[PDB]
C-alpha cells in the first residue's frame, strides 16, 4: 500500500504507468494535424 | 473508485490531443 | 497539519497538469513567446517550491 | 452534385448497421453475471 | 436492345463496387455466411448438439467461439429450416445446428460466386484469368475439409466447427485418429505452403533489394510510375547474386511468375486429395514393417512409435467428452498413462 | 465537406474503439467467463 | 519548414526521425525527452507496485518487477526476505517520477524551442558524425559516467549497508560486503568459462564478493578508457576497419544492446544470486530439483530407503549419478544437477547429496522451501494462470523470471534485427547506392559472365 | 479514376454526415444493448441462462439423440427445468 | 602485391562462381562439416538414449528405419545442457551411445546458417546492392535458433530440442502442444497468418503478372519465350493488373506502385515467421498459450466445457504419454 498519507492518490498512482505509451499515440495525433508532410 | 480512476485516466487522456488541438487553433508550430 | 499537507500536493498536482499543457503550447506559440516565457520561469519555481514542501511536510504526517 | 444513395451506399450499411447493433449487444454482455 | 441487355448494361456498370452477373449469386450468399457466422458466435449455444458453450453470450471469448457442427443425430441432414427436424421453427433450428449447414452451403455457392466474379471481371477487362484458376485450390479445399470429409464419414458431426479453437481442436483430432501428419499429401501440402511463404518473402525482398535508382529521396517508393515502360529493379543484378549466393537463379521473369502461381496452388490441391482419403479413414497411419519388427522385439522404438502413443493418448483421453454421443465411459484403470503423469 | 478535420474524426473514432476493446478485455476478468 | 516534410528531408514520415541526423539541437532533445520516459516509468511502475503490495504475500506472487530490484540492494528487507520498511520503496518511486519531469522539460525546450543546431551555440556541445576525435571525446566522458556507476554499486556494498545476501547464514540476510574479490584470476576467470552446462561463463557468478570486485574492476576499466578515449584519436586500424557515420554508431549500439538482452535473458533465469529467489522465485532449476526433494521426503518419511529404490527405467528413483559421478537427484530433474541453492547444499557431501545428510540432516525449513518453490514453478499461461498447460484456472500466477527473459528475449532479438538494418544501411550509404542502382553504371554489367 | 460517388474523406468530416450519425450510431448500439438487457436474445436463439444448463440435481447434458424427434427432444428438456 | 592482399582479392572477388567472402570462410567448414556428419548418422549411427533413461531410440537407416521414420537423434537428458564434444568422450562408442552428433551436428549448423545470412549482406555490398535481403533470411534462421537451441537453453537439455528427421519433428510438436498449448499461443496464430498468407499473397502475385503478361508469341510455343533476360520494358501491363484486381475487391485495395507491392510482399510473412520465432523462443521460458480450461461456469457452478477444454482433453493425452518411462514424480517441470 501507498503510506496512509498519499491514499487518496491510489487512483492517480494506479493510471499513471500507462502516460509512457500515450506519447507514442500523441505522435500519431500530431502527424494527422500536420497530413503526414 | 473505478469512475475515480476512469475521470483520471480521461483526464490525462485528453490532454494530448489538447495541446494539438490549441497549437493549431493558434496556427502554432506544428 | 495533515489537511494542509494533501492541500499543497493536490496544489502541485494542478500545477503540474496547467504547465503540462502550458508549457508546449507557449514554447510552440511564438507570436506570445515574450509574454509567456516569464509565466513558464514563474511556474517552473512555483513547481519546485511545491516538491520541497511537499517533501519536508511528509516527515509531519508519514 | 454527388448522389447520396448508391450501390455503395446499400453496400457500406448491410454491414455498418449490423455492426454497431452487435457492438452493443456484446458491451451489454460483459455484464452479465453467473 | 431487350430488357436482358438492359439489365446487362446496369450489372456491369462501372461503379465503386462491381457487381455483375455472378454479384448475384455472390453477394447474397457471401453476406448470409458473414452474418450467420457473426449472428451464431455472438447469440447461438451448442449445448444439445455438442454438451459445449460456444457464444458471447454464454461467455466465450474470440478465441472459443464458433458455430459448431449439428449433432452426430443427424447424419448427414440438409437442416433446411422449412425441413423435418426443425419445421420452420427458427429458435429450434439454431439448437439443432441448423446455422452450420446454412454457413457451409451459403458459402459453397459464394465461393462459386467469386469465382464467378474472377472470371466475369477479367473478360470485361481483357486480362488472361490465371487469377480465377489460382482460386481453385482454396474451392478445392473447402470442399474436401467441410464437404466431402463429413460426408464419408457418419454425419456433419464430424467435419470442422467454424471457430478458432474448434479448428484447433480439429488439428489435434487429425492427428490422434488419422496420423495425419504422416500422410504424403499433407506433406506436399506443407511443402506448398510454406514453399510459397518462401517464394513470397525471397521475391519480394530481391526486387526491394536490386531497385534502380530513379529518385533522388531516401524513400524509395516514390521513384516508381505505375505507366512506365522500363522495369524497377534489376533483373541482371537480382540473378548474379542468387546465382552465386545460391548456385541457381531465376533468369525468365515470366517463369518466376508462373512459378509463384504453380507452387502454393498445387500444394493446397494435393492436401485436398489426402483428406479425400480421410473421407473413408484411408489413412497413412501404419508402416507395417515397422509393426511388425516392434511386435517382435520390445527393444525396438522410432520415432514413429512413439508418435502412435501419444495418438493412443489423444484418443482416449479426448473422446468421451468430443464425442459424447457415443457415451464412451472409459474407467480410470483403462487410460493409457505413462509413468507418475 | 470538410468542415470538420480529418484528424480530429480520426481521434475520435480510435478513442472509441479504444473503449469498445477496453471493455472486452475487462469482461474477460468478470461475470461470465472469468471462471470465478 | 526545416527539414519536417519530405521534399526538403529526404525522408517520409514514417521515418521521421531519420530528418534529425544532422540536427544536433533536436536530437539532443529527443534524447533527453525519451531518458524522461524511462526515468518517468521507473517511478510510476514502482508506485504502482507499492500501492498493490501486499507485505503478506510472497513478491513474486504478486507481479512485482521492479521492488525485487530495490530489495537486492538491501533497502527495505531484513532476514530471509522479509519486507521490514516501504518506505524506501516509496522513495525510489518518488525521485524517479519527480526526476522525469525535469528530463522531460529539458527535452521539449531543446527538441522544440532550442538552437536546431549546437555548432553555431557551442564549439564544445556541437558535433559533427564525421569528427573522429569529437565522438571518441564524447564516448569517453560516458565511459566516466559509467564507471562512476559502477562504483555506487561498490559504495552501498561496502560503506552504506550492503547488499541482499541468499547466501547469507541462517537463511539470508542484508550484509556488508567487506573483502571484494580483486584478484583478476578469479574476477577474469569468469569470462573464460564456457557458456555451457555446468559453467554458465559469467552467469554462473554466486557469491557477492565476486559481484563487488568485478565492478571494482569494471568501475576502473571504465574510467581509464574514457581518458583513453578523451585524449586519443583512434589509430589507422580502426579508422580503417569502421564506417564512421551517425547511422553506423547508432548499429554498433543496437549489436551491442542486443548481446547484452540475451544476456540479461540467461541471467534473470539460471543465477540466483543476483536474482535471489526470495524475492523472483525460483528458476525452473530449482523448483524442478525442489519436487524430487519433496517426494524424497515424503517417501522416506514412509519408511523408504530412498539410497536403493531401483526406478522403474533400472535408474534410481530418487537418486542417481550424473556423468561425472556426482550423486544427484533423479527422475527427468537429472538435466538440472548444475543447480546450486542455499537450501539444497547443506546436504552436499564431496560426490554430490549424501544420503546420511538426506537421511538425518533435512530440517522443517528445508521441506517448506522445497515444497514453496516446486508449487512456484515458472510455468504457466499468457492470461497468468499458473501451472503446467493443461492446470485448471484458480492459481494466478507467472512467474517474473518468466515476464523477464521472454520479454528481453523478444527486445534482445528485434535489437539484432535493427543492428543487421542499419549497419546494411550505413555501410550502402557511405558507399553511396542506399537509395538504389545507378542505371547509367551498373556494376555487375562491368563484371565478366560467370559462365 | 473516379467512378462518380462522394469521395469518403468527403463525407466524414461534412457536418451534415456527423449530424445523422450522431443519433444513428448511439441509437443502434442502445438497440443491441436492449436485445441482450431485456433477455429477448436468450429466446430468440435459445441459448440457456446461466441457470438453465442443468437441473437442480443433474450432471448429464441434454444432447438430441433423434433426428426426426429432435425438436421435440429439446422441448422435453426445457420442462424439466421448472 | 603481397600474397595476403592476392589471397584477400580471391575470397571477395565477384568473379568467383560461388562467392566466398570473409563470412563464406567460416561457413564452408562448417556446413561441410555439419552435412557429411548427418549424412552419416542418417544412414548408420546406432540407436541413442536420447531421454537419459537407458531407452536407445534407433534413428538411422541401417538400424530398421526409413526416409520418414529416420533422424539423428538428440543427445542424451542425462547430459542436460553441458557441452559434449567427440574429445569428451572416452571412445567413439560411448559418443554415439549418448547422442554426440547431433550436438555436433547443430552447433556447426547454426553457425554454418548465421554465417550464411552474414554472406548474403556482404555478396549484396561488393555488387552494389541494397543490404536487406539478409533481414528477410532471419526470419527463417530465428525459428531454426529456437528449435535447435533456445528451447533447449530454457527447458535445460538439448534432449528437447527438435530432432533431425521427419516423424522427429512431428514428436517434437505434439509434445510442445501438450506443455506450452502453443495453438492458443498468439504468436504461433500469427505465424499461421504469416505463412497461410504469405502463401496466398504469392498465388496473388504470381497469377496478376501472369494473367497480365503481353502478347509476345503464338500459341504454338511457350510465353515465357516472350521474356528475354536482361530487356528494359516489362512484360506485364501491371495497369491491368490493377484495372482486373481493382475491380475484383474496390480500387484501393489494390496496389498501382510495384515498390509498395513487393515490400508488402517481403514484410507479411518475414514479420509472421518472426513471430513464430518469438513463440517459440518465449514458451522457452514457459510463458504458454491461453489457458481457457473451466473458464466457463453456470449459476450454481458447474463446468460449461468450451471447445479449449476440448483443446485440453487432447493436450491432457499426450502428456500422460509422452516419454512414458522418464517421469517419477506428478508433474513435469521441464
Ligand atoms: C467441386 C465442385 C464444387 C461444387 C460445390 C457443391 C455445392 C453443392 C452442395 C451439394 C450438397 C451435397 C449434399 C449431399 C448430402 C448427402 O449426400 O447426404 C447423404 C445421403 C445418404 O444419407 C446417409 O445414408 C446413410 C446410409 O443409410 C442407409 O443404410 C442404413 C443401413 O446401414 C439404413 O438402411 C438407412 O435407412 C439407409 O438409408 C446413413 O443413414 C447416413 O446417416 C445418412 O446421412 O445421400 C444423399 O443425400 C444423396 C446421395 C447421392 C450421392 C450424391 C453425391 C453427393 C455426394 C458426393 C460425395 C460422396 C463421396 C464422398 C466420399 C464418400
Ligand atoms: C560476437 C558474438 C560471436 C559469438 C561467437 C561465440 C559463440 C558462443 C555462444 C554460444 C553459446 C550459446 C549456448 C549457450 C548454452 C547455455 O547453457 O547458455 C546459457 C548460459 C547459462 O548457462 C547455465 O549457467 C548456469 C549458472 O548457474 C549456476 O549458478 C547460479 C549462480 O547463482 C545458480 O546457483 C544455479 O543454480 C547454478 O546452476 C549453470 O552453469 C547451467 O548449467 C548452465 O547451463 O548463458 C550464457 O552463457 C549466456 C550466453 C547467452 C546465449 C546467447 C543466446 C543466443 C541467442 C542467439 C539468438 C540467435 C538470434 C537469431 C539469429 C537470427
Ligand atoms: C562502450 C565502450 C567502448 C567503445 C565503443 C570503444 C570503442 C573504441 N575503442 Mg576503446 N576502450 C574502452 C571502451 C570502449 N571503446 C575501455 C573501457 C577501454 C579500457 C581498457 C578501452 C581501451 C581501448 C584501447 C586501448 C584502444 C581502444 C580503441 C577503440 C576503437 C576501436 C575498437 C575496436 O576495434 O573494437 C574491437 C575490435 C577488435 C578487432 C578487438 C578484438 C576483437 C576480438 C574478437 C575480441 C577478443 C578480445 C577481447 C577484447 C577480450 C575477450 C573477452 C571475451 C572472453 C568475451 C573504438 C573507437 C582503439 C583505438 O583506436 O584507440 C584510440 C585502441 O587501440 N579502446
Ligand atoms: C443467390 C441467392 C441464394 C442462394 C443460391 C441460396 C441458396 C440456399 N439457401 Mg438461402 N437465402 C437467400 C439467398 C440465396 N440462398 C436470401 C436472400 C435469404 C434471405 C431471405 C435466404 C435465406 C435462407 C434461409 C433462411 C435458408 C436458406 C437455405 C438455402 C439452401 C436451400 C435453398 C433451397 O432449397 O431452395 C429451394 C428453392 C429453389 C431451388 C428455387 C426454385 C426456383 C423456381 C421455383 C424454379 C421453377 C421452374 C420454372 C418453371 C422455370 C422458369 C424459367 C424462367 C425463364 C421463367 C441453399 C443452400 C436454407 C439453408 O441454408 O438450410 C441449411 C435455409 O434454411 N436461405
Ligand atoms: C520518444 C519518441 C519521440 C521523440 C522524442 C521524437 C522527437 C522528435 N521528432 Mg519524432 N517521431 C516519433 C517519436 C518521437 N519523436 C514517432 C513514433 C514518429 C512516427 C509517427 C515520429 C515522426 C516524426 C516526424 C515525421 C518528424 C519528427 C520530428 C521530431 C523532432 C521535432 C519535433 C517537432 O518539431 O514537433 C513539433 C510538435 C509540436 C510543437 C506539438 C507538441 C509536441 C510536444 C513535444 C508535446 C509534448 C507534450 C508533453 C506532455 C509536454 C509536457 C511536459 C512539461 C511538463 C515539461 C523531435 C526531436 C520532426 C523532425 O525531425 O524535425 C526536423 C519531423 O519532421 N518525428
Ligand atoms: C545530456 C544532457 C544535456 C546536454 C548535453 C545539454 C546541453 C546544453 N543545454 Mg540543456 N538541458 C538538459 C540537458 C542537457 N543539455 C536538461 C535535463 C534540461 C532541463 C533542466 C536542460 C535545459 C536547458 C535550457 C533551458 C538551456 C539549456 C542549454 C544548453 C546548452 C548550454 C548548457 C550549459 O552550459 O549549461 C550550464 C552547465 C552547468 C552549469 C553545469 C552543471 C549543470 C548540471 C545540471 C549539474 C548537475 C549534473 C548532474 C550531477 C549529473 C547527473 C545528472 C543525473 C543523471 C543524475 C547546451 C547545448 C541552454 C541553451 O541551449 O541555450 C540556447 C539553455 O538555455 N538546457
Ligand atoms: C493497399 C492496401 C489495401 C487496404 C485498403 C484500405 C483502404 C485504404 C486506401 O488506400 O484508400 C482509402 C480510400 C480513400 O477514399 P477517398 O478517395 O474517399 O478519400 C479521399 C482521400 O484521398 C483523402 O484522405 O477510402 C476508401 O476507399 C475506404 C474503403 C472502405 C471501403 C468499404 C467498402 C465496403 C464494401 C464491401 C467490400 C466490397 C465487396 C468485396 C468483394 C466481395
Ligand atoms: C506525472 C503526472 C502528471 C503528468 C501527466 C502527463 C505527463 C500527461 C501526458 C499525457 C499524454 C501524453 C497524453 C496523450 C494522449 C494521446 C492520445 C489519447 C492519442 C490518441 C491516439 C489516437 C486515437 C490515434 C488515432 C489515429 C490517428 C490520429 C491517425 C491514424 C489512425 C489512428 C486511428 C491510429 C499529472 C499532471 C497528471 C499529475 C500527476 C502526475
Ligand atoms: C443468419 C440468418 C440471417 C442473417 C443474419 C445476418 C445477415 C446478420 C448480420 C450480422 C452482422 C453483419 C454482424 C456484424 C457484427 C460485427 C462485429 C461483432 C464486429 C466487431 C469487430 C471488432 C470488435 C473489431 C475491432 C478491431 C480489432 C479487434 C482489432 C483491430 C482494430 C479493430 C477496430 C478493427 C437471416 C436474416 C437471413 C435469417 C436467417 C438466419
Ligand atoms: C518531443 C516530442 C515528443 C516527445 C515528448 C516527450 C517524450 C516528452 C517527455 C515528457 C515527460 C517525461 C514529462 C514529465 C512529466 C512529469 C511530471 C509532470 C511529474 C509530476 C509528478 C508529480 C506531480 C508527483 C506527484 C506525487 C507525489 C509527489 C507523491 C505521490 C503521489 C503523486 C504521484 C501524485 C512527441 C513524441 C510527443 C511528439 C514529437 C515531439
Ligand atoms: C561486473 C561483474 C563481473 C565482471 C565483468 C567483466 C570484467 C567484464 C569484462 C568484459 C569485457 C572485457 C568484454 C569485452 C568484450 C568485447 C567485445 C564483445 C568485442 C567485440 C568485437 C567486435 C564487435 C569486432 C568486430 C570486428 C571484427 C572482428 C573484424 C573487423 C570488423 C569489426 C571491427 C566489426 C563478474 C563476471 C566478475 C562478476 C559479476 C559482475
Ligand atoms: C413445415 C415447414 C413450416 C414452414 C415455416 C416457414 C419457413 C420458411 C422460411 C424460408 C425463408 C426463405 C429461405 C429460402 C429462400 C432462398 C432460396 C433461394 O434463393 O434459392
Ligand atoms: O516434454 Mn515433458 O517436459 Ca520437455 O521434458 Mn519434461 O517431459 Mn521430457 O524430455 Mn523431452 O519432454
Ligand atoms: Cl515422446
Ligand atoms: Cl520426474
Ligand atoms: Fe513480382
Amino acid at each position: 500500500k501507498l503510506p496512509e498519507a498519499y491514499a487518496i492518490f491510489d487512483p492517480l498512482v494506479d493510471v499513471l504507468p500507462v502516460i509512457p505509451v500515450l506519447f507514442l499515440a500523441l505522435a500519431f495525433v500530431w502527424q494527422a494535424a500536420v497530413g503526414f508532410r | 473508485e473505478v469512475i475515480a480512476q476512469l475521470t483520471m485516466i480521461a483526464m490525462i487522456g485528453i490532454a494530448g490531443p489538447m495541446i494539438i488541438f490549441l497549437l493549431a487553433v493558434r496556427r502554432g508550430n506544428l | 497539519m495533515t489537511i494542509l499537507f494533501q492541500l499543497a500536493l493536490a496544489a502541485l498536482v494542478i500545477l503540474s497538469f496547467v504547465m503540462v499543457i502550458g508549457v508546449p503550447v507557449a514554447y510552440a506559440s511564438p507570436q506570445d513567446w515574450d509574454r509567456s516565457k516569464q509565466l513558464i520561469f514563474l511556474g517552473s519555481g512555483l513547481w519546485i517550491a511545491l516538491v520541497l514542501v511537499v517533501g519536508v511536510l511528509n516527515f509531519f504526517v508519514v | 452534385s454527388y448522389p447520396i444513395f448508391t450501390v455503395r451506399w446499400v453496400a457500406v450499411h448491410t454491414l455498418a448497421v449490423p455492426t454497431i447493433f452487435f457492438l452493443g449487444a456484446i458491451a451489454a454482455m460483459q455484464f452479465i453475471q453467473r | 436492345r431487350g430488357w436482358f441487355d438492359i439489365l446487362d448494361d446496369w450489372l456491369k456498370r462501372d461503379r465503386f463496387v462491381f457487381v455483375g452477373w455472378s454479384g448475384i449469386l455472390l453477394f447474397p450468399c457471401a453476406y448470409l455466411a458473414l452474418g450467420g457466422w457473426l449472428t451464431g458466435t455472438t447469440f447461438v449455444t451448442s449445448w444439445y448438439t455438442h454438451g459445449l458453450a460456444s457464444s458471447y453470450l454464454e461467455g466465450c471469448n474470440f478465441l472459443t467461439v464458433a458455430v459448431s457442427t449439428p449433432a452426430n443425430s443427424m447424419g448427414h441432414s440438409l437442416l433446411l429450416l422449412w425441413g423435418p427436424e426443425a419445421q420452420g421453427d427458427f429458435t429450434r433450428w439454431c439448437q439443432l445446428g441448423g446455422l452450420w449447414t446454412f454457413i457451409a452451403l451459403h458459402g459453397a455457392f459464394g465461393l462459386i460466386g467469386f469465382m464467378l466474379r474472377q472470371f466475369e471481371i477479367a473478360r470485361l477487362v481483357g486480362v488472361r484469368p490465371y487469377n480465377a484458376i489460382a482460386f481453385s485450390a482454396p474451392i478445392a479445399v473447402f470442399v474436401s475439409v467441410f464437404l466431402i470429409y463429413p460426408l464419408g464419414q457418419s454425419s456433419w458431426f464430424f467435419a470442422p466447427s467454424f471457430g478458432v479453437a474448434a479448428i484447433f481442436r480439429f488439428l489435434l483430432f487429425f492427428q490422434g485418429f488419422h496420423n495425419w501428419t504422416l500422410n504424403p499429401f499433407h506433406m506436399m501440402g506443407v511443402a506448398g505452403v510454406l514453399g510459397g511463404a518462401l517464394l513470397c518473402a525471397i521475391h519480394g525482398a530481391t526486387v526491394e533489394n536490386t531497385l534502380f535508382q530513379d529518385g533522388e529521396g531516401a524513400s524509395t517508393f516514390r521513384a516508381f510510375n505505375p505507366t512506365q515502360a522500363e522495369e524497377t529493379y534489376s533483373m541482371v543484378t537480382a540473378n548474379r547474386f542468387w546465382s552465386q549466393i545460391f548456385g541457381i537463379a531465376f533468369s525468365n521473369k515470366r517463369w518466376l511468375h508462373f512459378f509463384m502461381l504453380f507452387v502454393p496452388v498445387t500444394g493446397l490441391w494435393m492436401s485436398a486429395i489426402g483428406v479425400v482419403g480421410l473421407a473413408l479413414n484411408l489413412r497413412s497411419y501404419d508402416f507395417i514393417s515397422q509393426e511388425i519388427r516392434a511386435a517382435e522385439d520390445p527393444e525396438f522404438e522410432t520415432f514413429y512409435t512413439k508418435n502412435l502413443l501419444l495418438n493412443e493418448g489423444i484418443r482416449a483421453w479426448m473422446a468421451p467428452q468430443d464425442q459424447p454421443h457415443e457415451n464412451f465411459v472409459f474407467p480410470e484403470e483403462v487410460l493409457p498413462r505413462g509413468n507418475a503423469l | 465537406g470538410g468542415r470538420i478535420p480529418l484528424w480530429i474524426v480520426a481521434t475520435v473514432a480510435g478513442m472509441g474503439v479504444i473503449v469498445i476493446v477496453g471493455l472486452f478485455f475487462y469482461g474477460a476478468y468478470a461475470g461470465l467467463g472469468s471462471s470465478l | 519548414a526545416t527539414n519536417r516534410d519530405q521534399e526538403s528531408s529526404g525522408f517520409a514520415w514514417w521515418a521521421g526521425n531519420a530528418r534529425l541526423i544532422n540536427l544536433s539541437g533536436k536530437l539532443l532533445g529527443a534524447h533527453v525527452a525519451h531518458a524522461g520516459l524511462i526515468v518517468f516509468w521507473a517511478g510510476a511502475m514502482t508506485l504502482f507496485e507499492l500501492a498493490h503490495f501486499i507485505p503478506e504475500k510472497p513478491m513474486y506472487e504478486q507481479g512485482l518487477i521492479l521492488i525485487p530490484h530495490i530489495a537486492t540492494l538491501g533497502w527495505g528487507v531484513g532476514p530471509g526476505g522479509e519486507v521490514v520498511d516501504t518506505f524506501p520503496f516509496f522513495v525510489v518511486g518518488v525521485v524517479h517520477l519527480i526526476s522525469s519531469a525535469v528530463l522531460g522539460f529539458g527535452g521539449v525546450y531543446h527538441a522544440i524551442r532550442g538552437p536546431e543546431t549546437l555548432e553555431e551555440y557551442s564549439s564544445f556541445f556541437g558535433y559533427d558524425w564525421k569528427d573522429k576525435n569529437k565522438m571518441t571525446t564524447i564516448l569517453g566522458f560516458h565511459l566516466i559516467v559509467l564507471g562512476i556507476g559502477a562504483l555506487l554499486l561498490v559504495a552501498k556494498a561496502m560503506f552504506f549497508g550492503g547488499l541482499y545476501d541468499t547466501w547469507a547464514p541462517g537463511g539470508g540476510d542484508v550484509r556488508v560486503i567487506t573483502n571484494p574479490t580483486l584478484d583478476p584470476r578469479v574476477i577474469f576467470g569468469y569470462l573464460l568459462k564456457s557458456p555451457f552446462g555446468g559453467e554458465g561463463w559469467i552467469v554462473s557468478v554466486n557469491n557477492l564478493e565476486d559481484v563487488v570486485g568485478g565492478h571494482i574492476w569494471i568501475g576502473l576499466i571504465c574510467i581509464a578508457g574514457g581518458i583513453w578515449h578523451i585524449l586519443t584519436t583512434p589509430f589507422g586500424w580502426a579508422r580503417r576497419a569502421f564506417i564512421w557515420s551517425g547511422e553506423a554508431y547508432l548499429s554498433y549500439s543496437l549489436g551491442a544492446l542486443s548481446m547484452m538482452g540475451f544476456i540479461a535473458t540467461c541471467f534473470v533465469w539460471f543465477n540466483n544470486t543476483v536474482y535471489p529467489s526470495e524475492f523472483y522465485g525460483p528458476t525452473g532449476p530449482e523448483a524442478s530439483q525442489a519436487q524430487a526433494m519433496t517426494f524424497l521426503i515424503r517417501d522416506q518419511k514412509l519408511g523408504a530407503n530412498v539410497g536403493s529404490a531401483q526406478g522403474p527405467t533400472g535408474l534410481g528413483k530418487y537418486l542417481m549419478r550424473s556423468p561425472t559421478g556426482e550423486i544427484i537427484f533423479g527422475g527427468e530433474t537429472m538435466r538440472f544437477w548444475d543447480f546450486r541453492g542455499p537450501w539444497l547444499e547443506p546436504l552436499r557431501g564431496p560426490n554430490g547429496l549424501d544420503l546420511n545428510k538426506i537421511k538425518n540432516d533435512i530440517q522443517p525449513w528445508q521441506e517448506r522451501r522445497a515444497a514453496e518453490y516446486m508449487t512456484h514453478a515458472p510455468l504457466g499461461s499468457l492470461n497468468s494462470v499458473g501451472g503446467v498447460a493443461t492446470e485448471i484456472n484458480s492459481v494466478n500466477f507467472v512467474s517474473p523470471r518468466s515476464w523477464l527473459a521472454t520479454s528481453h528475449f523478444v527486445l534482445a532479438f528485434f535489437f539484432l534485427v535493427g543492428h543487421l538494418w542499419h549497419a546494411g544501411r550505413a555501410r550502402a550509404a557511405a558507399a553511396g547506392f542506399e537509395k538504389g542502382i545507378d542505371r547509367e553504371s551498373e556494376p555487375v554489367l562491368s563484371m565478366p559472365s560467370l559462365d | 479514376g473516379t467512378t462518380g460517388e462522394r469521395p469518403f474523406s468527403d463525407i466524414i468530416t461534412s457536418v451534415r454526415y456527423w449530424v445523422i450519425h450522431s443519433i444513428t450510431i448511439p441509437a443502434l448500439f442502445i438497440a443491441g444493448w436492449l436485445f441482450v438487457s431485456t433477455g429477448l436474445a436468450y429466446d430468440v436463439f435459445g441459448t440457456p441462462r446461466p441457470d438453465s444448463y442443468y437441473a437442480q440435481e443433474q450432471r448429464s447434458i441434454p444432447l438430441v439423440t433423434d433426428r426426426f424427434e429432435a425438436k421435440q427432444q429439446v422441448e422435453t428438456f426445457l420442462e424439466q427445468l421448472k | 602485391a603481397n600474397l595476403w592482399e592476392r589471397f584477400c582479392n580471391w575470397v571477395t572477388s565477384t568473379d568467383n562462381r560461388l562467392y566466398v567472402g570473409w563470412f563464406g570462410v567460416i561457413m564452408i567448414p562448417t556446413l561441410l562439416a555439419a552435412t557429411i556428419c548427418f549424412v552419416i548418422a542418417f544412414i548408420a549411427a546406432p540407436p541413442v538414449d536420447i531421454d537419459g533413461i537407458r531407452e536407445p531410440v534407433s534413428g538411422s537407416l541401417l538400424y530398421g528405419n526409413n526416409i520418414i521414420t529416420g533422424a539423428v537423434v538428440p543427445s542424451s537428458n542425462a547430459i542436460g545442457l553441458h557441452f559434449y564434444p567427440i574429445w569428451e568422450a572416452a571412445s567413439l562408442d560411448e559418443w554415439l551411445y549418448n547422442g554426440g552428433p547431433y550436438q555436433l551436428i547443430i552447433f556447426h549448423f547454426l553457425l554454418g546458417a548465421s554465417c550464411y545470412m552474414g554472406r548474403q549482406w556482404e555478396l549484396s555490398y561488393r555488387l552494389g546492392m541494397r543490404p536487406w535481403i539478409c533481414v528477410a533470411y532471419s526470419a527463417p534462421l530465428a525459428s531454426a535458433f529456437a528449435v535447435f537451441l533456445i528451447y533447449p537453453i530454457g527447458q535445460g537439455s538439448f534432449s528437447d530440442g527438435m530432432p533431425l528427421g521427419i516423424s522427429g519433428t512431428f514428436n517434437f510438436m505434439i509434445v510442445f502442444q501438450a506443455e506450452h498449448n502453443i495453438l492458443m499461443h498468439p504468436f504461433h496464430q500469427l505465424g499461421v497468418a504469416g505463412v497461410f498468407g504469405g502463401a496466398l499473397f504469392c498465388a496473388m502475385h504470381g497469377s496478376l503478372v501472369t494473367s497480365s503478361l503481353i502478347r509476345e508469341t503464338t500459341e504454338t510455343e511457350s510465353a515465357n519465350y516472350g521474356y528475354k533476360f536482361g530487356q528494359e520494358e516489362e512484360t506485364y501491363n501491371i495497369v491491368a493488373a490493377h484495372g482486373y484486381f481493382g475491380r475484383l475487391i474496390f480500387q484501393y485495395a489494390s496496389f498501382n506502385n510495384s515498390r509498395s507491392l513487393h515490400f508488402f510482399l517481403a514484410a507479411w510473412p518475414v514479420v509472421g515467421v518472426w513471430f513464430t520465432a518469438l513463440g517459440i523462443s518465449t514458451m522457452a521460458f514457459n510463458l504458454n498459450g491461453f489457458n481457457f480450461n473451466h473458464s466457463v461456469i453456470d449459476a450454481k457452478g458447474n463446468v460449461i466445457n468450451t471447445w479449449a477444454d476440448i483443446i485440453n482433453r487432447a493436450n491432457l493425452g499426450m502428456e500422460v504419454m509422452h516419454e512414458r518411462n522418464a517421469h517419477n514424480f506428478p508433474l513435469d517441470l521441464a
